[PDB]
Parts: structure tokens; sequence; C-alpha cells
């Protein structure tokens, strides 16, 4: 099958292209995937183009050995696969430093706690890793995790960019939702945590119900659904922002129509941000206004014209076929495997020579990479990341133009966000929708907290006699000198006689 | 001695072990740059006790009938170093073919031929999830006595793991059902900043959300104390702890995370609190060594109420004096443990509480045992010897069982886990050294012995929220989730306009109101 390709040395590569414990389950029971199709076929269009480059290994043949795997549910026996050498076979010993597995590196899974798994796995050999889609950012831990790098941002980033649009915009007073998932809390603690720095403050956060969309929901899920909305319709803040799997989101979003609720913003994480299943559902624009953080695209040029024992063939894919902003990282990947060979080897223009590698050296060779790629610069910050932008999408139903239209973009490097553009809001004149928890003090009011946010006050006038600089103090008025004396609410003092 | 030699023995079945038997100073941990193997470094007595309780176990069996009448059981006990790439390698060693040195990566669990019939598992959670990650593949059956992390119970990702201690949401159940007896509807939730605490607070807050407790605030504490950053997170912690006005504080942290915490708090003079613990805490390896616990204000929380091992220390005691004897070793895995004498581990270590964990690993042995005696299909005397169990044959009998440990049956359910009875302890400070005192008893139904309860003076200590408001007021939401209210009195000269959060309305000019009236009045 296309699952493989010999040569000289090959990568390992791991993607979903599919969605009784003594029963061993099987890819083939589920639906195909047409997400991971497509990345399994930018690795592909990657590694032979790199084998039609002449510059980059003359001589030396890239080959692949791709295996799918169904998220968590099977990620041991690809490991030891990739793992063994002499007669599949894998020796148990104290050190690894002289052996040799089947394959240099590894494209590894999309979910971060398959991330973990395998490198947990791999950690014992020092096998590279290089991951596309995991965003967590707790695989940055290199005593952890020491053979993992990744070509995307992590959560820090994309919750950066999250707050420095609350910032400009200058909204104050946000809700999160959540999902039960490892990654809904992980999120919303890591917002929690971004926001108190900056001066936002979170109204309330919440949980949804791990619901699923084709499937029938029980009168207790249906109630515990109407009571977030109606938590979400008292509150005066109406930014909204949610950390959920987009499968779970279709009940949500009916029960929120259900109840003619409207006039909020609503602010997607990359799991849903760019979903057309969601999209599609006609009346979400009548809800306000969606924006989405998500990894910016980078168009590879030759891709369209190329695209259009166990787990290694599944033929399903094509007819199902008939992942654009996570292709340039699995591309990407595969180029940096293909530098950092070509450097261990020692290669230069047609002149390689085919040295025997162990993948521990290759490791060390992939931090060491620094080359510009499709014109962008990739290498690994010392925690393994690669500083691909991010950008902001507004979510049009105007068929005439792209589902999702960007309005900003963010540069972790220098780590702010930049290039906004015109967004087009829900409200009555295309003015800037704000949620501030209080309205601002006039001149000569002083501040009054109220409960433990901080941005809860009430505003109250000074008394003759006592006047507030504002350059100075907010929360308490002060007295005149011994022969002045003020207009009540004001920001100054006069002279007695 | 040549104690480290008694770590394997020969059996017609093998029963793997993972322990705690040695550990590394923390300069060992950077990071990994070349695959080389990993010293023993530093000696660890609890492990050489857990193994110790796995021996006397099996010891134990091989004398009595009832039990594999006519086979003979071994052992193969390997460290974790706490570290996963040395559990990785003795993992993968249990795994492979007898007589080879090596694994064979076939695609499903029925080609595989382990050495082992089951694994008494590691120690901490983190090894557990690993290890049973690894090990669920093979089905391999799994007995941990330590791990309580409730990801575990997820019979999807861990077909093949068991526990003989219960999960952390049992006794976050409890602690609920405490909360709910004593109407202490307002508190305030914090755990530490690992994972153990991470899903404490997880599974605390969908606890609570249901029963209508409403948390004041959700918060993280962190495990070191080597960064200005962390001085701030404490102090911002209590922080919030006072402005909500909380008197009772749910504190589902690890030890040393605790010990953080209320030295800083001492530190910066708190007021005292009622503090409800966790096992891991109120167990204390660490917290009860500090000067000024007393005035932490007040410590309660569930303990297990497990059976106990009169004869283990004279066990400990025998075995060490015979690995002393040459005359005796005429009939490694932890270099270090060879250096301890009887002296090292003296009676006063065992005599404090480790019963819990030591007691477990007799009933993980046990469970085992009774299983394969299962498998078996054993008589009185005699077993189905023509063939040759393997580990996921034992796996389908292992879920339907129950099994004797001393005067105690237990059985596992649906999710493997075990059902144990708690004691309901609370420190008391009368003494002239803190003492846990038992005030009740938790089974599913929460009894407490209400007319011992050492409360600081003749009264309950309560924190309370209003679910809802009177009709002359106005609403005002709270919490970390918009769960319940604080009142707002409507002042004489404003009108509750709405039944509702929205602001009292300053009184029309042509007209009055007095207090808490609802409307406008003619002056007249």
């Amino acid at each position: 099958s296309d699952f493989y390709l010999p040569g000289d040395y090959l990568l390992g590569g791991l993607f979903s292209l599919h969605a009784n414990f003594l029963q061993v389950p099987m890819c083939k029971e589920y639906e195909v995937k047409v997400i991971g199709y497509n990345l399994m076929q930018a690795m592909r269009f990657a590694v032979e183009e790199i084998n039609n480059d002449s510059s980059l290994l003359p001589g030396v043949l890239l080959g692949y050995e791709i295996v799918d795997v169904c998220y968590i549910s099977n990620n041991v026996q690809p490991v030891l696969y990739f793992l063994a050498h002499e007669d599949n076979l894998l020796p148990i010993q104290e050190d690894y430093s002289n052996y040799s597995s089947r394959v240099v590196a590894v494209i590894g899974p999309d979910n971060s706690e398959s991330v973990m798994t395998v490198a947990n796995f791999l950690s014992l050999f020092l096998l590279p890793q290089i991951t596309y889609s995991a965003i967590s950012d707790e695989l940055r831990d290199k005593v952890r995790f020491p053979a993992l790098l990744r070509t995307t941002p992590s959560a820090d980033h994309h919750i950066e960019a999250m707050v420095q649009l609350m910032l400009h915009f200058r909204w104050n007073w946000i809700i999160v939702l959540v999902s039960n998932d490892t990654y809904g809390r992980d999120n919303g603690q890591l917002l929690g945590e971004r926001v108190a720095r900056r001066g936002i403050c979170i109204a309330f956060q919440e949980t949804l119900p791990t619901l699923q969309p084709n499937q029938n929901m029980t009168s207790e899920e249906r109630q515990r659904l109407v009571t977030i909305v109606d938590k979400l319709q008292q509150s005066t803040a109406r930014v909204v922002v949610v950390f959920s799997p987009d499968l779970t989101l279709y009940h949500f979003f009916n029960e929120v129509l259900r109840q003619n609720f409207t006039g909020a913003v609503w602010i997607a994480s990359e799991s849903w941000a760019i979903d057309p299943v969601l999209h599609n559902l006609t009346e979400l624009r009548h809800l306000g206004t969606f924006l989405g953080i998500t990894i910016q695209s980078v168009p590879i040029p030759g891709f369209s014209e190329f695209r259009e024992t166990c787990n290694q063939e599944c033929d399903n894919c094509l007819n199902a076929t008939l992942g654009e902003r996570v292709v340039y990282s699995v591309y990407s990947a595969v180029y940096a495997v293909a530098h950092a060979l070509h450097s261990l080897l020692g290669c230069d223009k047609s002149t390689c020579t085919k040295r025997v590698v162990y993948p521990w050296q290759l490791l060390e060779e992939i931090w060491k990479v620094n080359f510009t790629l499709l014109d962008h610069q990739i290498f690994f910050d010392p925690q393994g990341d690669v500083a691909l932008h991010l950008e902001i999408v507004q979510w049009q139903w105007d068929r005439s133009q792209n589902p999702f239209q960007s309005v900003a973009s963010y540069y972790p490097l220098q780590r702010q966000l930049k290039n906004i553009q015109d967004i087009s809001w829900h409200t009555i004149n295309n003015t800037i929708p704000m949620s501030m928890c209080s309205k601002r003090c006039q001149s000569g009011q002083k501040k009054k907290p109220v409960g433990i946010h901080v941005c809860c006050f009430e505003c109250i006038d000074c008394l003759p006699g006592t006047f507030l600089n504002h350059t100075e103090d907010e929360y308490e008025c002060q007295a005149c000198p011994n022969n002045e004396w003020s207009y009540q609410s004001e920001t100054s003092c006069f002279k007695r006689q | 001695l040549c104690l480290s030699q008694q770590f394997k023995a020969q059996g017609d079945y093998i029963l793997g072990g993972l322990f705690p038997l040695g550990s590394t100073e923390e300069a060992t941990l950077n990071q990994r740059t070349q695959p080389n193997s990993i010293p023993c470094n530093r000696f660890s007595p609890l492990g050489l006790f857990l193994a110790m309780a796995m021996k006397m176990a099996v010891e134990e069996i091989n004398n009595g009938s009832a039990l594999l009448p006519g086979l003979r059981l071994g052992y193969d006990l390997f460290d974790t170093c706490s570290e996963p790439v040395v559990t990785m390698k003795s993992s993968l060693m249990f795994l492979a073919k007898v007589g080879s040195q090596s694994i064979a990566a076939y695609c499903n669990y029925t080609q595989y031929q382990p050495r082992v019939l089951a694994v008494i598992g590691p120690h901490s959670s983190e090894l557990a999830l690993i290890t049973g990650k690894f090990f669920s593949f093979f089905l391999m059956p799994q007995v941990s006595y330590s791990a309580s992390m409730d990801r575990l119970s997820d019979r999807e990702t861990f077909p093949s793991f068991f526990r003989t201690v219960p999960s952390d949401r049992v006794q976050l159940q409890a602690v609920v059902t405490l909360l709910q007896n004593f109407s202490w509807n307002w508190v305030a939730a914090l755990g530490s900043d690992d994972d153990y605490g991470r899903e404490g607070l997880s599974i605390f807050s969908s606890l609570a959300n249901a029963r209508g407790i409403c948390i004041a605030h959700e918060g993280l504490v962190p495990q070191h104390d080597t960064s200005g950053q962390q001085l701030g997170k404490v102090l911002d912690v209590l922080r919030q702890v006072n402005q909500s006005k909380v008197q009772v504080v749910v504190l589902f942290a690890s030890a040393r995370a605790v010990y953080s915490l209320f030295s800083y708090s001492i530190h910066h003079g708190l007021s005292p609190k009622v503090w409800v613990a966790s096992e891991s805490w109120l167990t204390s390896d660490l917290v009860m060594t500090l000067p000024n616990i007393a005035r932490v204000g007040t410590v309660l929380g569930f303990l297990q109420r497990g059976a106990l091992l009169p004869e283990f220390s004279h066990y400990v005691e025998t075995h060490l004096a015979l690995a002393a004897d040459p005359a005796f070793c005429a009939s490694q895995r932890c270099p270090r443990c060879d250096d301890i004498m009887l002296q090292n581990l003296s009676s006063g270590l065992l005599q404090n509480l480790l019963h819990h964990q030591i007691f477990a690993t007799y009933a993980a042995v046990y469970s085992v045992a009774q299983a394969l005696h299962n498998t078996l299909q054993c008589n009185v005397s005699h077993c189905h010897v023509s063939e040759h169990v393997l580990p996921w044959q034992l796996l389908e009998n292992m879920y339907n069982m129950s099994f004797h440990a001393r005067d105690l049956t237990l059985q596992f359910d649906a999710e493997g886990n075990v059902d144990m009875e708690y004691d309901l302890k609370m420190w008391v400070w009368q003494s002239p050294t803190p003492v846990l005192h038992t005030v009740g008893t938790f089974n599913g139904t929460l009894q407490l012995q209400q007319s011992k309860m050492y409360w600081p003076g003749n009264q309950v200590p309560v924190s309370q929220c209003s679910r809802q408001c009177k009709d002359g007021q106005v609403r005002r939401v709270k919490g970390f989730h918009s769960c319940c209210y604080d009142c707002v009195d409507c002042k004489a000269g404003s009108y509750r306009k709405h039944p509702d959060d929205f602001t009292c309305t300053p009184c029309n000019q042509d007209q009055w109101s007095p207090e808490k009236s609802t409307a406008c009045l003619p002056r007249r």
C-alpha cells in the first residue's frame, strides 16, 4: 500500500484516518476523517518533494512508515512496531546509545493525550518526535518529554491572543464556558491566570455537559443546558469564551437559540474556531459576533495537484475525500527532519555519505536546525516550539466569500496582536460592543469596591472640604489644606478668606 | 545485609512488583540527552516495607492450602526509582518471553506469553497512569495499592487496572456529605498544582455544584517555594480566601503544598478557619511538624478504615536478621538497600499510623491469588494443572470475584475499585501534641458523634449564602459560578423597580419611598 516507501532512512508517521475488553478494536469500525487523510498526504508530498530536491539529500532516499491511530484507543502497538529492528524483535537493555530502530524519527499523533502517551515510551530511546497540532502547555517540560518537539504554538500564545483581543476593544468583563475534558479545564485555568495580570475579570466560569450531536439527550442534561443559558442571560457580561470540542456545541447553541438569546461576542478556541458543521447552522448569524483564534494558513505550492500487518490499509479514504491550516505544520516537520539528517550525515551538494545514524544523535541535530521554508523561518525555541503566526478570524455567512475572514494576526516572538482590521459587529450602527462591569466615574467621584472583582465599584461624590486627585488615588478622598475648601465633587481646592 | 537478593523467588506462577525501593537527589533531574542508564543514588525504606508486605503475603499463601493447593507462587520485584524511564524498563522486562531478552512487536495480546502473571503496581498515580496505559495493550492485570487518582477508573483506557484503595471520588463524596450535613453552603476550594490537586478540584467542583454547595473561590497552590511568583500566588490565594468572607476551606493538596501554604499563612497571620483535609495531607508525613499548627484554626478530614497486620513488624525484623546471617546466605536491584541494618528500620517508623498501604499491598497479593484460584477451578487439594494460565485469561475472572484479606472481604467493582469505609478524624490540640481523634464514620452514609465534636468554644462554625432573596430586596450574584446571592436592602428614597438584580431606582421627585418598599408613594 501507499502507507510505505522504502529508502535509506525511514520516517514514522501517526495520523488518525478514522474517527468486551477481549475484543480487539479495529479502525474500520469508525467513519473516515478527511483531515487526517489530508495530513498524511501532506507528509507524503513533503517526503517525495525532498526526494526530488537534489540539493537537500543528494543520493539519499527518505522512506516512511505511516500507521493509522484511532486517537487514544491504539497508541502502544505502532510505537513497538517503529522501535523493533531485527525480525520485528526489540531488545531490552540498560543503554540504547548503540541501537538502531526501524525509523529514525516520528511525525507524532494529534491529540495531546496520545502525544504524551507516545512520548513517555519514546523517551526511553530518545527517538525524536515532532508533533503538529497538540497545543497543550505541559509538553514544554523537556525533563518530562526530552525528545518531543512541535511545529505549532502552544496554548500560551492562544490565550495571549485572546487576552490582547479583549484589551484592544477594552472588554473588562467576560464569561468562560469549558468542557468537562482536560482540554477545557486546562485552558480555563490558563485564561484565569492570564486575565488577572492584565486587568480583566471573569464574571463566572461554567462547565458544559459531554453531549454528542446525533444522540438523544436526557432530561437532566437538557435542564443543565437550560441553567447555563439562564446564567448567561442574567449576567451583564456579553463576551463569552468557549473551550470545548466542536461536536459538543451543537446542542448548546440549539438551546441558546431556543431561548432567543442574542447580542454577545463569542470567542472560539482553535478546537472549534473553524468548524464548518457549526458554521452551516444558518441561525448562528443572529446570536451575535463570532471571533475565532487559530493558526494562520500557509499555502503549499504544488500540493493541490499532488492530492487530487495492521492499520496500514485503509482504501475508503479516497471516495470519502472526493486541513489547510494544519498542513504546513506537517510539511515543515518533515522538512525539519530532512535538514537535521542532512546535517547529521555531514552531507553536501552531490556528495552525501550513507553513515549509520542512531536516533539520539538526530534529536541533537533536530534541536539545531534553522532554515527558511516556503518564505517562513522555522527553528525550535528551547522549549521545543516553532514560532508560527496565529490569526483571528470572523465568521461570515455571505457565501460570495470565504466562511472565515481574517481580522487580525498575532506574532509569538513579538508576542503581540497586530494588523487588526474592520470587524463588522452586530450592533445597531456597527459600533464596538462593550462589556464593562461598572461605568466609569465622573471627575471628583471616588470608587467604592463591590464584592470580589476589581472591576466592581460604586461611584461616590467627594464631600466639601475634600478632593480627589486622579493622578494620585481614586479609592478615597483626601482633605483640603487648612485654609482651603472645595465644591463637593471636585478635583481641586480653593482659598477661603 | 544481603537484602536485595530476597526480591526474586521461583514458582509455578510469578507476580511482578513495582515499588519505590530507591530514589535520587534533585540534581539528577536535568534534561536527558544520551540514552544511558540511571544510577541508584538513594535508598528508600517505604519501598522496602511494602516489598516486605508482598513477600509476607506470598509466603502465607505458599503455607496455607486455602489458595492454590499444591502450587508454588513466586515473585519478581523491581524498583520504580520514582522515574518513568526506569519504570518503563522494568515494565518491558515483565512482558518479555521467559528466558529471552527481547520483546516482539505482535499486533494483538493473544500472541504474547509474558514471564509474569500479574503486576502489583506502582506507588504513585503518575507511574500508575503511564504503566496502566502500557499494560492495557497486553491486558496484563495490574493491581495498585496506592494510586487513587480517579482518571484510572476509566475502563476504556485502563481495561486491566485494579486497585485495593478507593478512588478520590469516594473521599470527595464523603467531604460533600460532610459539608451538606453542617449546612456549610459557602466555601472555598483549594488544590495543589499537581495533577492530583487539579483532578481533585475538578471532581469536587462537579460534585458540590450538584448538591447546592456554592464555591466562593476555586484556586491552585504551588508545590514549590523557589520563585517570587509563588510567594505572590500564595499571598493572592490568602487575599481571595479573606475577601470572600469564607469560614470553611476545602484543601485537596499534597503535603508539601499544604506545608508551604500553612507556613506562609502563619507568616501573614491569617485568622482561624475550618480546613477540610485530604488523606495525603491528613496522614502528615510533613505538615504536622510546623511549630504553630493550632493557630491555623481547625483541621478535619476522612481516613481509610482498613484492617491491620499484627505480625508484620516481627516478620520484617526476622527477615532482616536472616539477611544479616552469612550461614543463611550460604544457602543489584537496589545496591543501597544492602547497606541497611535493623536499627535503620526501627519499629518507631512502623508504629506511626504506613498501615493503610502495607495492608493494601497484602490485599493486592491476595486478590491476584484468589483470581488465579478461581481461574484454575481449584478444588480442595487439587487444581486444573493440565494447562498454563495467561494473564488475559485471569483478567476475565478478576472482575467477578470476592477475596479475603485478614478477616475482611473485598470485591473489585465494574470500574476496578474496592469499596471501603472511612473514619472522620479531627485534630485535637488540647493534648500537648496534635493527635487524630475519630469523630465519625462514612460508609456511603455519614454518621457523626456530634457530642464528641471538638469545636473551639461552645459553638459550631457557619458559612452560608442566600439561595433566594426576600421580596423587598435586590439580588446580586456571587461565587465562582453564579450560584448564590448577597442581598441589598433598598434604602428610603429608592424603590425596587424589578424583582431582579437591577439596582434600586431613585425615587420620583413628586413622590417618596420608605425602607424596603417596592414603589414610589404620593407624599401628599
